[PDB]
RNA sequence: UAUAAGAAAUUAUUAAGAGCAAGAGAAUUAUUUCAUUUAUAGUGAUUAUUAAUAAACGAGGAGAGAAAUCUUAGUAUUGUGAAUUAAAAGUAAAAAUCCGAUAAUAAUGGAAUGAUAAAAGCUAUUUAAGGUAAGAUUAAUAAAUUUAAUCCCGAGAAUAGAAACUCUUGAAGAAGUAAAUUAUCUACCCGUCUUGAAACACGGACCAAGGAGUCUAACAUGGAUGCGAAUGAGAAUAGCAGGAAAGCUAUAACAUGAAGAGAAAACGAAAAACUAUGAGAGUGUAGAAAUACAUUUAGCAAUAGUAUCUUUCAA
RNA sequence: UUCCACCUGAAUAUUCCCUUAGGAAGGUCAAAGUAUUAAUAGUAUUGAUUGGUAAAGAUAAUGAUUAGGUGUCAACAUCUUGUCAAACUAUGAAUAAACAAAGAAGAAUUCUCAGUGUUAAAUACACUUCAGGAAUUUAAAUAUAAACAUACUUUGAAUCGGCCAAGUCUGGUAAGCAGGACUGGCGAUGCGGGAUGAACCGAACGUCGAGAUAAAGUGCCAAA
RNA sequence: AAAAUGAAGACAUUUUAACGAGUAAGGAAACGAAAUGGCGUAAGGACAACAAAAGUAGUAAAGAUUUAAAGUAAUUUAGAU
């Protein structure tokens, strides 16, 4: 035979979009294709993107847009993921495309004078993308990260899933 | 010398390097070991190296010239037919009249019937 | 397949075409000078072979010069052939005293 | 609707006729390969032309063979000779054998898997990049892959040329497939424990049917789903139409979360943050097909390190 | 302890247990899910090192041991000789171990330059993204391989009765004995050869056709 | 694995390249370029002659015995009794 290092097994990077919803499925056929037929990177990433599972396309709020778009006063945010909504700070105006809006978060950016757009419409209007920032929410935040490890250990100890006579 | 036991190796002539590349030569573009059959496939992979034909490709091997590593780790490794390997058997330098070890020039003589 | 690969190939294939005619045609005129030669010789041993014509008279001697020429050659060639000889002799003495260690 | 393509049917002749499948061929070919023959810039040895000296060697000395004309025989003159040398021949490529070097181009026949089409086929006519020992003839000379001349051929390109075939077998059974038998090769008893069982290790006489990771409850990770500073409220329970173990509606106690640290008392978070690398968007140039450099801009996620703040004896 | 095909594919180390026919941490392995990625190496070379093995030595230190001269039968000195050490050593390989060969992010230079502190005082020096800021130059710094590369994160299966070989070692008279260092195998593995064989030699396997082969063979069984 | 194409074709697309041994063990379902592909048993909700009589069945169901065909295989399909 030949003396390989390791045999082909599947690469463990999605190229589809999981699930069955029938929208999402033709948005990352309409951004494989503007991907392959473009090749902008701006719409490779956003079809990498839109293939992430749940877990790893996290939310961004309302106060996290309007701090990125300070400086950027004419731009489309551009997140793919849920946008909420941040009811501590006020809402400025700004143009906001993303998979799915809150009802308060829809109402919020309405309401101050902004825009909120789903991924065709940005792609109808900037296909490779000219005055978009692309945006992500935060990863570790999530509060089954503090529990991963051993609780014992000496410089990051986990923290100890809670249960029988816990103190 | 350290894997003597494993392989055996000598010095080809020109007419050895240009068969080995005309008739089990081949290339690696984008990860497929694609053999090689125009001038422009040549082109494609190694215009960047100043080698523009299959000429140029025997005659940098030959020489050694500057672009050599990157000529010769574009070329796969030519898969070979199978020949008498030796006199008595494999399990012995060539120098005792095995199979392994350095032949110089008489490597050619096994190329032969093994291209 | 050879021609697109190496558009060479047609350039070199009638070199290799020219030099096999030509090579025929030497081998085939040195033949025929070779004959000759050949020809030159047997007259010359079948001539002495009368030797055994003729009580001893002195054994036979036989003339130096049977040997008669077949290709004429100017002297200032007659005398390079003199010096070819004494420098392929010397290079054989060369050669030999250098195995000979 | 305009033009080929121009079907089926029809007329006269015969070199007078299907489809499919198997087999044998023909012509030109693709990949691999078998057998035979053929040349491989050895300056290696021999391949009758005469003569001389030899370092060594044993002998001699004064009826056979042939149609020869010349030798053989047996009852101190001469023979052989490695090696060296003279003259002749020889420009130092023939052929044959041996020793070295190689195995390649080609041709002639096949085999396995295919293909059928015309060319970056091949061929012919024009000009001429070239022929680096070697395309040829010459000359000067020469242990030359050293120089000059004029002949020859000729790559590119432009212009013109050429491929549609034969035979055999098959509904009187082709090709294939299956069953039984024969023949050559091949084949130890399954499951399990075990380093190791075909085992002189255990279970198995045979067949049918049944037969072994399920249900409830708590937690965690993960993939799909709704909503999102909230989510759930099919908590009990209360109403609706319909007659209903189904469906729908209930501004609601509470559960988890939004705030964390301390045994507890007592408390309870901004310098409207900083640094590094990093996703993306342009403009120019060039190769030139894609693509490769120059330059402007933004700096999300993530990792690490900083200030600042809450709690603790202790971060 | 009950259906098929396909893909990847192990273990006998380490810590603790009233533990030794068993468990948990951990290693090996699978599946899910990521990151443009200061995030490549069971390799060689060059340069600076480390160590005390093989060897070597034996009035070179500690020991063991056979003799012969000379000086004042011993004895004691001194000069030679013969033979040794796992718990002796001056010297000391081969094989190895750990560095460097340009990542505060691919160099360098010039100008300017601040906060602390060391300091007798510093413009020196130390740390501060080689604090910071601006210009010019620049892709260079052994070889080889590496983009289905690399770095992983989470969840989890089985496993920790092993056995064999040897230009290896220890106990034993020795063992197809008991126990170890390094590597390759069998276990988990069929195929060709050694008549037969878990480990030997060649070589690892989708279904086939044609060829050149390997170990090894060519009187017949048996192809040559 | 990478390119190309992609509302429906179809054979789970087209091309190129590398690869395919294996005990214990793992790879749940769904995911158009599909994060392995499938066969079988029984029951529940649907669909099954699109023009107002809408799957098969006394012109012979299920079952049983065999003969052949499709599939690498689990198995399926059809004929005869």
């Amino acid at each position: 035979a030949i003396d390989l290092d390791r045999h082909h097994v599947r690469k463990h990077v999605s190229k589809t979009a999981r699930g069955n919803n029938a929208y999402m499925k033709l948005l990352v056929r309409l951004y494989g294709f503007l991907a392959r037929r473009t090749q902008s990177k701006f719409a490779k990433t956003i079809l990498h993107r839109l293939c992430l599972s749940r877990v790893n396309r996290p939310i961004v709020s309302t106060s996290k847009l309007a701090c990125l778009m300070k400086k950027h006063p004419e731009e489309t945010a551009v997140c793919v993921n849920t946008v909420t909504y941040d009811s501590r700070y006020p809402v400025p105006k700004m143009n906001v495309c993303a998979l799915k809006f809150t009802k308060t978060a829809e109402a919020a950016i309405t309401k101050a004078g902004g825009k909120c757009l789903r991924f065709d419409e940005l792609a109808l209007k900037a296909p490779t993308g000219r005055k978009t920032v692309l945006i992500r929410g935060k990863r570790n935040v999530r509060e089954a990260l503090k529990h991963f490890g051993k609780v014992c250990a000496k410089k990051n100890p986990a923290k100890q899933y809670k249960g029988k006579q816990t103190k | 010398r350290l894997v003597d036991p494993y392989v055996t190796y000598g010095y080809p002539t020109l007419e050895t390097v240009q068969k080995l590349i005309y008739k089990r030569g081949a290339l690696k573009i984008n990860g497929n070991r694609m053999p090689i059959t125009s001038n422009c496939m040549i082109k494609k992979a190694l215009g960047d190296k100043d080698v523009v034909c299959v000429d140029d490709l025997v005659h940098e091997i030959y020489t050694v010239g500057k672009h050599f590593k990157e000529v010769n780790n574009k070329l796969a490794p030519f898969k070979l037919n199978g020949a008498k390997i030796a006199e008595k058997n494999k399990k012995i330098h060539f120098i005792l009249g095995g199979g392994f070890g350095n032949r110089e020039l008489l490597i050619n003589k096994l190329l032969a019937n093994m291209i | 397949a050879m021609v697109k690969l190496n558009p060479y190939a047609k350039i070199a294939s009638h070199k290799l075409a020219q030099v096999a005619k030509a090579q025929a045609a030497h081998k085939a005129q040195y033949a025929a000078k070779m004959e000759k030669i050949l020809a030159a010789k047997k007259e010359a041993l079948n001539q002495s072979v009368a030797k055994r014509f003729g009580g001893k008279v002195i054994k036979v001697k036989v003339e130096n010069n049977l040997l008669k020429a077949t290709v004429k050659r100017t002297a200032k060639q007659d005398a390079y052939m003199k010096k070819y000889d004494g420098i392929v002799k010397a290079n054989a003495k060369k050669y030999a005293e250098k195995i000979g260690f």
